[PDB]
Protein backbone atom coordinates (compact mmCIF):
# COMPACT_ATOMS: atom_id res chain seq x y z
CA UNK A 1 0.00 0.00 0.00
CA UNK A 2 1.50 3.37 -1.32
CA UNK A 3 -1.24 5.35 0.48
CA UNK A 4 -1.36 6.37 3.76
CA UNK A 5 -4.22 7.30 6.05
CA UNK A 6 -2.95 10.76 7.05
CA UNK A 7 -4.01 11.50 3.84
CA UNK A 8 -6.62 9.30 3.10
CA UNK A 9 -8.63 8.41 6.66
CA UNK A 10 -9.99 5.15 7.04
CA UNK A 11 -11.96 4.39 9.96
CA UNK A 12 -11.08 0.91 11.90
CA UNK A 13 -13.40 -2.00 10.49
CA UNK A 14 -15.85 -3.79 12.86
CA UNK A 15 -17.02 -6.85 12.03
CA UNK A 16 -19.14 -8.81 13.96
CA UNK A 17 -18.30 -12.27 14.65
CA UNK A 18 -20.36 -14.95 12.89
CA UNK A 19 -23.40 -16.21 15.08
CA UNK A 20 -24.95 -19.45 12.76
CA UNK A 21 -28.14 -20.32 14.53
CA UNK A 22 -28.78 -23.00 11.28
CA UNK A 23 -27.50 -25.90 10.93
CA UNK A 24 -27.35 -25.67 6.87
CA UNK A 25 -23.59 -25.21 6.02
CA UNK A 26 -22.63 -21.97 4.21
CA UNK A 27 -21.71 -21.87 1.11
CA UNK A 28 -20.10 -18.19 0.92
CA UNK A 29 -17.69 -20.13 3.34
CA UNK A 30 -17.65 -23.11 1.27
CA UNK A 31 -17.03 -20.97 -1.88
CA UNK A 32 -14.47 -18.42 -0.10
CA UNK A 33 -12.28 -20.89 0.96
CA UNK A 34 -12.40 -22.90 -2.43
CA UNK A 35 -11.37 -19.81 -4.23
CA UNK A 36 -9.04 -19.26 -1.70
CA UNK A 37 -7.57 -22.41 -2.13
CA UNK A 38 -7.49 -22.28 -5.95
CA UNK A 39 -6.87 -18.58 -6.99
CA UNK A 40 -5.50 -16.69 -3.75
CA UNK A 41 -2.61 -19.03 -3.63
CA UNK A 42 -0.97 -19.61 -7.24
CA UNK A 43 -1.73 -15.44 -7.28
CA UNK A 44 -0.06 -14.94 -4.48
CA UNK A 45 3.01 -17.00 -4.96
CA UNK A 46 3.74 -15.57 -8.89
CA UNK A 47 3.11 -12.26 -7.14
CA UNK A 48 6.12 -13.00 -4.84
CA UNK A 49 8.17 -14.50 -7.98
CA UNK A 50 7.39 -11.02 -9.44
CA UNK A 51 8.20 -9.20 -5.98
CA UNK A 52 12.01 -10.74 -5.61
CA UNK A 53 12.38 -10.40 -9.05
CA UNK A 54 11.71 -6.41 -8.46
CA UNK A 55 14.00 -7.17 -5.57
CA UNK A 56 16.97 -8.18 -7.33
CA UNK A 57 16.40 -5.46 -10.09
CA UNK A 58 15.90 -2.65 -7.26
CA UNK A 59 15.44 1.51 -8.35
CA UNK A 60 14.96 4.48 -6.93
CA UNK A 61 12.66 7.84 -7.83
CA UNK A 62 12.02 11.03 -6.72
CA UNK A 63 9.72 13.81 -5.90
CA UNK A 64 10.79 16.70 -7.61
CA UNK A 65 10.77 19.77 -5.75
CA UNK A 66 10.59 23.86 -6.81
CA UNK A 67 12.10 26.72 -4.66
CA UNK A 68 10.01 29.26 -4.45
CA UNK A 69 10.67 32.08 -6.92
CA UNK A 70 9.38 35.43 -5.59
CA UNK A 71 5.97 36.20 -6.40
CA UNK A 72 4.11 38.06 -9.25
CA UNK A 73 3.64 41.40 -6.41
CA UNK A 74 7.21 41.60 -6.95
CA UNK A 75 7.21 41.47 -10.39
CA UNK A 76 7.32 44.96 -12.30
CA UNK A 77 5.16 45.15 -14.93
CA UNK A 78 6.78 44.53 -18.37
CA UNK A 79 9.23 42.87 -16.90
CA UNK A 80 8.75 39.13 -18.90
CA UNK A 81 11.41 37.48 -16.83
CA UNK A 82 9.93 37.41 -13.41
CA UNK A 83 6.51 37.64 -14.77
CA UNK A 84 7.32 34.59 -16.70
CA UNK A 85 8.14 32.73 -13.23
CA UNK A 86 6.10 34.32 -11.19
CA UNK A 87 3.35 32.69 -14.27
CA UNK A 88 4.66 29.08 -14.11
CA UNK A 89 4.49 28.90 -9.96
CA UNK A 90 1.11 30.12 -9.71
CA UNK A 91 0.28 27.46 -12.80
CA UNK A 92 1.97 25.11 -10.53
CA UNK A 93 0.56 25.92 -7.27
CA UNK A 94 -2.85 25.59 -9.69
CA UNK A 95 -2.75 21.72 -10.51
CA UNK A 96 -1.55 21.05 -7.06
CA UNK A 97 -5.17 22.99 -5.75
CA UNK A 98 -6.91 20.79 -8.40
CA UNK A 99 -5.47 17.74 -6.95
CA UNK A 100 -5.95 18.77 -3.65
CA UNK A 101 -9.90 19.20 -4.59
CA UNK A 102 -9.78 15.92 -5.83
CA UNK A 103 -8.48 14.20 -2.82
CA UNK A 104 -10.88 16.02 -0.70
CA UNK A 105 -13.70 14.66 -2.93
CA UNK A 106 -12.38 11.36 -2.83
CA UNK A 107 -11.86 11.17 0.56
CA UNK A 108 -16.46 12.63 0.88
CA UNK A 109 -17.61 10.08 -1.74
CA UNK A 110 -15.59 7.76 0.08
CA UNK A 111 -16.71 8.87 3.69
CA UNK A 112 -20.39 8.64 1.90
CA UNK A 113 -20.35 5.10 0.78
CA UNK A 114 -18.10 3.88 4.11
CA UNK A 115 -21.61 5.13 6.19
CA UNK A 116 -23.83 4.43 3.62
CA UNK A 117 -27.40 5.13 5.64
CA UNK A 118 -26.14 7.02 7.91
CA UNK A 119 -24.34 9.88 5.92
CA UNK A 120 -26.09 12.59 6.97
CA UNK A 121 -24.95 12.01 10.49
CA UNK A 122 -21.23 10.56 10.30
CA UNK A 123 -19.83 12.75 6.92
CA UNK A 124 -20.57 16.26 8.82
CA UNK A 125 -16.42 16.87 9.20
CA UNK A 126 -16.17 15.42 5.81
CA UNK A 127 -18.67 18.07 4.81
CA UNK A 128 -17.64 20.65 6.39
CA UNK A 129 -13.70 20.43 5.15
CA UNK A 130 -15.39 20.37 1.14
CA UNK A 131 -17.42 23.20 2.00
CA UNK A 132 -14.79 24.79 3.26
CA UNK A 133 -12.15 23.81 0.62
CA UNK A 134 -14.64 24.82 -2.07
CA UNK A 135 -15.11 28.30 -0.73
CA UNK A 136 -11.50 28.49 -0.68
CA UNK A 137 -11.06 27.48 -4.05
CA UNK A 138 -13.78 29.87 -5.35
CA UNK A 139 -12.56 32.79 -3.67
CA UNK A 140 -9.32 32.13 -5.01
CA UNK A 141 -9.91 30.71 -8.47
CA UNK A 142 -13.31 31.48 -9.91
CA UNK A 143 -14.54 33.32 -12.62
CA UNK A 144 -11.24 33.94 -14.02
CA UNK A 145 -11.39 32.59 -17.58
CA UNK A 146 -9.90 30.15 -19.41
CA UNK A 147 -7.14 32.27 -19.77
CA UNK A 148 -6.50 32.16 -15.65
CA UNK A 149 -3.44 34.02 -14.81
CA UNK A 150 -1.38 34.92 -11.53
CA UNK A 151 -2.27 38.55 -12.92
CA UNK A 152 -5.98 37.70 -12.88
CA UNK A 153 -6.04 35.86 -10.05
CA UNK A 154 -4.26 38.92 -8.14
CA UNK A 155 -6.81 41.48 -9.87
CA UNK A 156 -9.74 39.48 -8.29
CA UNK A 157 -8.12 38.91 -4.48
CA UNK A 158 -7.50 43.03 -4.66
CA UNK A 159 -11.13 43.70 -5.88
CA UNK A 160 -12.43 41.33 -2.98
CA UNK A 161 -10.00 42.88 -0.11
CA UNK A 162 -10.94 46.37 -1.47
CA UNK A 163 -14.88 45.05 -1.01
CA UNK A 164 -13.97 43.05 1.95
CA UNK A 165 -12.28 46.96 3.38
CA UNK A 166 -15.08 48.94 1.90
CA UNK A 167 -17.49 46.45 3.78
CA UNK A 168 -14.99 46.76 7.38
CA UNK A 169 -15.69 50.65 7.26
CA UNK A 170 -19.55 50.79 8.61
CA UNK B 1 15.76 58.69 -44.41
CA UNK B 2 19.41 57.84 -44.06
CA UNK B 3 21.02 59.41 -47.38
CA UNK B 4 21.23 63.16 -45.76
CA UNK B 5 23.40 61.84 -42.90
CA UNK B 6 26.51 63.53 -41.87
CA UNK B 7 29.65 61.52 -43.38
CA UNK B 8 27.09 60.23 -46.38
CA UNK B 9 29.87 59.03 -49.02
CA UNK B 10 27.82 59.63 -52.63
CA UNK B 11 27.22 56.23 -54.28
CA UNK B 12 29.35 54.11 -52.08
CA UNK B 13 28.62 50.35 -52.17
CA UNK B 14 30.45 49.46 -49.13
CA UNK B 15 32.12 52.47 -46.91
CA UNK B 16 35.14 51.75 -44.94
CA UNK B 17 33.01 52.00 -41.61
CA UNK B 18 31.75 48.62 -42.46
CA UNK B 19 34.93 46.60 -42.65
CA UNK B 20 34.34 47.26 -38.86
CA UNK B 21 31.69 44.97 -38.76
CA UNK B 22 31.74 41.23 -38.64
CA UNK B 23 31.20 39.67 -41.92
CA UNK B 24 28.20 36.81 -42.85
CA UNK B 25 29.37 33.52 -41.79
CA UNK B 26 29.25 32.67 -45.72
CA UNK B 27 27.15 29.43 -44.62
CA UNK B 28 24.15 30.92 -43.50
CA UNK B 29 20.81 30.71 -44.40
CA UNK B 30 20.39 33.82 -46.22
CA UNK B 31 23.57 32.45 -48.57
CA UNK B 32 21.95 28.86 -48.52
CA UNK B 33 19.03 30.40 -49.61
CA UNK B 34 20.11 32.35 -52.66
CA UNK B 35 22.50 29.51 -53.70
CA UNK B 36 19.04 27.69 -53.42
CA UNK B 37 17.47 30.19 -55.69
CA UNK B 38 20.53 30.12 -58.17
CA UNK B 39 19.64 26.46 -58.26
CA UNK B 40 16.61 26.87 -58.33
CA UNK B 41 17.06 29.43 -61.57
CA UNK B 42 19.27 26.69 -63.55
CA UNK B 43 16.46 23.96 -63.47
CA UNK B 44 13.76 26.04 -64.64
CA UNK B 45 15.76 27.75 -66.73
CA UNK B 46 16.44 23.97 -68.33
CA UNK B 47 12.67 23.41 -68.18
CA UNK B 48 12.03 26.08 -70.01
CA UNK B 49 14.49 25.63 -72.68
CA UNK B 50 13.21 22.14 -72.77
CA UNK B 51 16.52 20.63 -71.56
CA UNK B 52 16.94 17.78 -69.43
CA UNK B 53 16.04 19.58 -66.09
CA UNK B 54 19.10 18.59 -63.74
CA UNK B 55 21.41 16.61 -65.75
CA UNK B 56 21.66 19.54 -68.52
CA UNK B 57 23.95 22.68 -68.44
CA UNK B 58 25.90 21.81 -65.48
CA UNK B 59 28.44 24.53 -66.42
CA UNK B 60 25.28 27.10 -66.65
CA UNK B 61 23.80 25.94 -62.74
CA UNK B 62 27.09 26.21 -61.32
CA UNK B 63 27.50 29.57 -62.47
CA UNK B 64 23.94 30.58 -61.43
CA UNK B 65 24.58 29.31 -57.61
CA UNK B 66 28.26 31.02 -57.62
CA UNK B 67 26.89 34.40 -59.01
CA UNK B 68 23.58 33.99 -56.57
CA UNK B 69 26.18 33.09 -53.54
CA UNK B 70 28.27 36.16 -54.59
CA UNK B 71 25.82 38.64 -55.23
CA UNK B 72 23.99 37.67 -52.03
CA UNK B 73 26.87 37.69 -50.07
CA UNK B 74 28.00 41.20 -50.96
CA UNK B 75 24.40 42.34 -51.05
CA UNK B 76 23.93 41.19 -47.52
CA UNK B 77 26.73 42.86 -46.08
CA UNK B 78 25.56 46.24 -47.46
CA UNK B 79 22.25 45.63 -45.87
CA UNK B 80 24.18 44.66 -42.39
CA UNK B 81 26.04 47.81 -42.71
CA UNK B 82 23.13 50.01 -43.20
CA UNK B 83 21.21 48.45 -40.35
CA UNK B 84 24.15 48.48 -37.77
CA UNK B 85 24.78 52.36 -38.74
CA UNK B 86 20.92 52.20 -38.19
CA UNK B 87 21.11 51.53 -34.99
CA UNK B 88 24.31 53.60 -34.16
CA UNK B 89 22.29 56.33 -35.28
CA UNK B 90 19.17 56.16 -33.05
CA UNK B 91 21.77 55.00 -29.84
CA UNK B 92 23.53 58.23 -30.51
CA UNK B 93 20.16 60.22 -30.25
CA UNK B 94 19.06 58.79 -27.74
CA UNK B 95 22.15 59.49 -25.96
CA UNK B 96 22.11 62.86 -27.56
CA UNK B 97 18.92 63.80 -26.05
CA UNK B 98 17.86 62.11 -22.61
CA UNK B 99 15.11 64.85 -21.58
CA UNK B 100 13.12 63.20 -24.67
CA UNK B 101 13.66 59.80 -23.54
CA UNK B 102 13.08 59.56 -19.72
CA UNK B 103 13.51 56.26 -18.14
CA UNK B 104 10.01 55.53 -16.28
CA UNK B 105 10.00 53.37 -13.30
CA UNK B 106 7.83 50.67 -13.74
CA UNK B 107 6.05 50.04 -10.17
CA UNK B 108 5.54 46.21 -9.32
CA UNK B 109 2.04 44.32 -9.21
CA UNK B 110 1.43 45.36 -5.74
CA UNK B 111 0.58 48.98 -5.91
CA UNK B 112 -1.11 48.89 -9.33
CA UNK B 113 -4.92 47.95 -9.22
CA UNK B 114 -5.74 46.17 -12.37
CA UNK B 115 -9.28 45.83 -12.87
CA UNK B 116 -10.65 42.55 -12.31
CA UNK B 117 -13.30 40.96 -15.16
CA UNK B 118 -15.10 37.81 -14.22
CA UNK B 119 -15.89 35.55 -17.01
CA UNK B 120 -18.51 33.63 -15.48
C1 LIG C 1 19.78 20.40 -49.26
C2 LIG C 1 19.47 21.88 -49.15
C3 LIG C 1 20.24 22.60 -48.05
C4 LIG C 1 21.74 22.52 -48.20
C5 LIG C 1 22.52 23.30 -47.15
C6 LIG C 1 24.02 23.30 -47.37
C7 LIG C 1 24.75 24.31 -46.49
C8 LIG C 1 24.72 23.98 -45.03
O1 LIG C 1 25.00 22.91 -44.56
O2 LIG C 1 24.35 25.03 -44.30
C9 LIG C 1 24.43 24.89 -42.87
C10 LIG C 1 23.78 26.09 -42.24
C11 LIG C 1 24.24 26.31 -40.83
O3 LIG C 1 23.38 27.29 -40.21
P1 LIG C 1 23.98 28.25 -39.09
O4 LIG C 1 24.74 29.33 -39.75
O5 LIG C 1 24.66 27.38 -38.10
O6 LIG C 1 22.70 28.88 -38.37
C12 LIG C 1 21.51 28.09 -38.19
C13 LIG C 1 20.69 28.71 -37.08
O7 LIG C 1 19.53 27.90 -36.85
C14 LIG C 1 20.26 30.12 -37.39
O8 LIG C 1 19.21 30.11 -38.37
P2 LIG C 1 17.88 30.95 -38.11
O9 LIG C 1 16.87 30.01 -37.57
O10 LIG C 1 18.22 32.16 -37.34
O11 LIG C 1 17.38 31.38 -39.56
C15 LIG C 1 17.91 32.58 -40.16
C16 LIG C 1 16.79 33.41 -40.72
C17 LIG C 1 17.14 33.96 -42.07
O12 LIG C 1 17.19 32.84 -42.99
C18 LIG C 1 16.33 32.86 -44.01
O13 LIG C 1 15.60 33.78 -44.24
C19 LIG C 1 16.40 31.59 -44.80
C20 LIG C 1 15.04 30.93 -44.93
C21 LIG C 1 15.07 29.66 -45.76
C22 LIG C 1 13.71 29.03 -45.98
O14 LIG C 1 15.65 32.53 -40.94
C23 LIG C 1 14.43 33.06 -40.81
O15 LIG C 1 14.22 34.18 -40.44
C24 LIG C 1 13.37 32.07 -41.19
C25 LIG C 1 12.17 32.70 -41.90
C26 LIG C 1 11.00 31.75 -41.98
C27 LIG C 1 9.74 32.32 -42.59
C28 LIG C 1 9.80 32.52 -44.09
C29 LIG C 1 8.43 32.71 -44.73
C30 LIG C 1 8.39 32.54 -46.24
C31 LIG C 1 7.93 31.18 -46.74
C32 LIG C 1 8.88 30.01 -46.48
C33 LIG C 1 10.31 30.25 -46.94
C34 LIG C 1 10.47 30.37 -48.45
C35 LIG C 1 10.51 29.05 -49.18
C36 LIG C 1 10.29 29.18 -50.68
C37 LIG C 1 8.95 29.77 -51.10
C38 LIG C 1 7.75 28.86 -50.90
C39 LIG C 1 6.98 29.08 -49.60
C40 LIG C 1 5.85 28.11 -49.40
O16 LIG C 1 22.34 25.86 -42.18
C41 LIG C 1 21.55 26.72 -42.82
O17 LIG C 1 21.95 27.57 -43.56
C42 LIG C 1 20.11 26.49 -42.47
C43 LIG C 1 19.15 26.64 -43.63
C44 LIG C 1 19.37 25.61 -44.73
C45 LIG C 1 18.11 25.29 -45.51
C46 LIG C 1 17.47 26.48 -46.20
C47 LIG C 1 16.08 26.20 -46.73
C48 LIG C 1 15.98 24.98 -47.63
C1 LIG D 1 11.63 20.43 -55.16
C2 LIG D 1 10.84 21.73 -55.12
C3 LIG D 1 11.47 22.86 -55.92
C4 LIG D 1 11.67 22.53 -57.39
C5 LIG D 1 12.30 23.66 -58.20
C6 LIG D 1 12.52 23.31 -59.66
C7 LIG D 1 11.22 23.05 -60.40
C8 LIG D 1 11.41 22.26 -61.66
O1 LIG D 1 12.11 22.59 -62.58
O2 LIG D 1 10.71 21.13 -61.63
C9 LIG D 1 10.84 20.23 -62.76
C10 LIG D 1 11.62 19.04 -62.29
C11 LIG D 1 10.92 17.75 -62.61
O3 LIG D 1 10.74 17.66 -64.04
P1 LIG D 1 10.87 16.24 -64.74
O4 LIG D 1 9.68 15.42 -64.41
O5 LIG D 1 12.21 15.72 -64.39
O6 LIG D 1 10.88 16.53 -66.31
C12 LIG D 1 10.35 17.78 -66.82
C13 LIG D 1 9.00 17.53 -67.45
O7 LIG D 1 9.13 16.55 -68.48
C14 LIG D 1 8.43 18.80 -68.03
O8 LIG D 1 7.13 18.52 -68.58
P2 LIG D 1 6.40 19.64 -69.45
O9 LIG D 1 7.19 20.88 -69.29
O10 LIG D 1 6.14 19.12 -70.81
O11 LIG D 1 5.02 19.87 -68.70
C15 LIG D 1 5.01 19.95 -67.26
C16 LIG D 1 4.32 21.23 -66.84
C17 LIG D 1 2.83 21.19 -67.03
O12 LIG D 1 2.24 22.34 -66.38
C18 LIG D 1 1.39 22.09 -65.39
O13 LIG D 1 1.12 20.98 -65.00
C19 LIG D 1 0.80 23.35 -64.83
C20 LIG D 1 0.50 23.24 -63.35
C21 LIG D 1 -0.30 24.41 -62.81
C22 LIG D 1 -0.57 24.35 -61.31
C23 LIG D 1 0.63 24.70 -60.44
C24 LIG D 1 0.94 26.18 -60.40
C25 LIG D 1 2.19 26.53 -59.61
C26 LIG D 1 2.15 26.15 -58.14
C27 LIG D 1 3.39 26.56 -57.37
C28 LIG D 1 3.32 26.27 -55.88
C29 LIG D 1 2.24 27.03 -55.15
C30 LIG D 1 1.87 26.44 -53.80
C31 LIG D 1 3.04 26.26 -52.85
C32 LIG D 1 3.08 27.25 -51.69
C33 LIG D 1 3.34 28.69 -52.09
C34 LIG D 1 4.63 28.87 -52.86
C35 LIG D 1 4.92 30.30 -53.18
O14 LIG D 1 4.72 21.62 -65.47
C36 LIG D 1 4.42 20.87 -64.39
O15 LIG D 1 3.76 19.87 -64.41
C37 LIG D 1 5.03 21.46 -63.15
C38 LIG D 1 6.41 22.03 -63.38
C39 LIG D 1 7.03 22.55 -62.09
C40 LIG D 1 6.96 21.55 -60.96
C41 LIG D 1 7.74 21.94 -59.72
C42 LIG D 1 7.27 23.22 -59.07
C43 LIG D 1 8.26 23.76 -58.05
C44 LIG D 1 7.79 24.98 -57.29
C45 LIG D 1 6.61 24.71 -56.37
C46 LIG D 1 6.87 23.69 -55.28
C47 LIG D 1 8.02 24.04 -54.34
C48 LIG D 1 7.88 25.39 -53.65
C49 LIG D 1 6.65 25.52 -52.79
C50 LIG D 1 6.68 24.68 -51.52
C51 LIG D 1 7.74 25.12 -50.53
C52 LIG D 1 7.68 24.38 -49.20
C53 LIG D 1 6.36 24.55 -48.50
O16 LIG D 1 11.68 19.19 -60.83
C54 LIG D 1 12.79 18.79 -60.20
O17 LIG D 1 13.67 18.17 -60.73
C55 LIG D 1 12.79 19.24 -58.77
C56 LIG D 1 14.17 19.27 -58.13
C57 LIG D 1 14.60 17.91 -57.62
C58 LIG D 1 16.03 17.85 -57.14
C59 LIG D 1 16.36 18.80 -56.00
C60 LIG D 1 17.82 18.70 -55.56
C61 LIG D 1 18.26 19.73 -54.54
C62 LIG D 1 19.77 19.77 -54.37
C63 LIG D 1 20.28 20.80 -53.37
C64 LIG D 1 21.80 20.90 -53.34
C65 LIG D 1 22.41 21.49 -54.60
C66 LIG D 1 22.23 23.00 -54.72
C67 LIG D 1 22.89 23.78 -53.60
C68 LIG D 1 22.61 25.27 -53.62
C69 LIG D 1 23.22 26.03 -52.46
C70 LIG D 1 24.73 26.05 -52.45
C71 LIG D 1 25.31 26.90 -51.34
C1 LIG E 1 24.88 45.15 -60.52
C2 LIG E 1 24.78 46.19 -59.41
C3 LIG E 1 26.11 46.81 -59.04
C4 LIG E 1 26.03 47.86 -57.94
C5 LIG E 1 27.35 48.55 -57.64
C6 LIG E 1 27.26 49.64 -56.59
C7 LIG E 1 26.23 50.70 -56.93
C8 LIG E 1 26.18 51.82 -55.93
O1 LIG E 1 26.94 52.75 -55.90
O2 LIG E 1 25.16 51.66 -55.08
C9 LIG E 1 24.92 52.75 -54.15
C10 LIG E 1 23.44 53.00 -54.14
C11 LIG E 1 23.09 54.38 -53.68
O3 LIG E 1 23.62 54.62 -52.36
P1 LIG E 1 23.22 55.95 -51.59
O4 LIG E 1 24.35 56.91 -51.62
O5 LIG E 1 22.65 55.55 -50.28
O6 LIG E 1 22.02 56.54 -52.47
C12 LIG E 1 20.64 56.58 -52.02
C13 LIG E 1 19.80 56.25 -53.22
N1 LIG E 1 18.68 55.35 -52.86
O7 LIG E 1 22.83 52.03 -53.23
C14 LIG E 1 21.59 51.62 -53.51
O8 LIG E 1 20.95 52.00 -54.45
C15 LIG E 1 21.10 50.63 -52.48
C16 LIG E 1 20.12 49.61 -53.04
C17 LIG E 1 20.71 48.76 -54.15
C18 LIG E 1 19.78 47.67 -54.65
C19 LIG E 1 20.33 46.86 -55.81
C20 LIG E 1 19.49 45.64 -56.15
C21 LIG E 1 18.03 45.96 -56.43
Amino acid sequence: DSWDKDVYPEPPSRTPAPSPQTSLPNPITYLTKAYDLVVDWPVTLVREFIERQHAKNRTYYYHRQYRRVPDITECKEGDVLCIYEAEMQWRRDFKVDQEIMNIIQERLKACQQREGENYQQNCAKELEQFTKVTKAYQDRYLDLGAYYSARKCLAKQKQRMLEERKAARQ
Amino acid sequence: MMNGRPGHEPLKFLPDEARSLPPPKLNDPRLVYMGLLGYCTGLMDNMLRMRPVMRAGLHRQLLFVTSFVFAGYFYLKRQNYLYAVKDHDMFGYIKLHPEDFPEKEKKTYAEILEPFHPVR
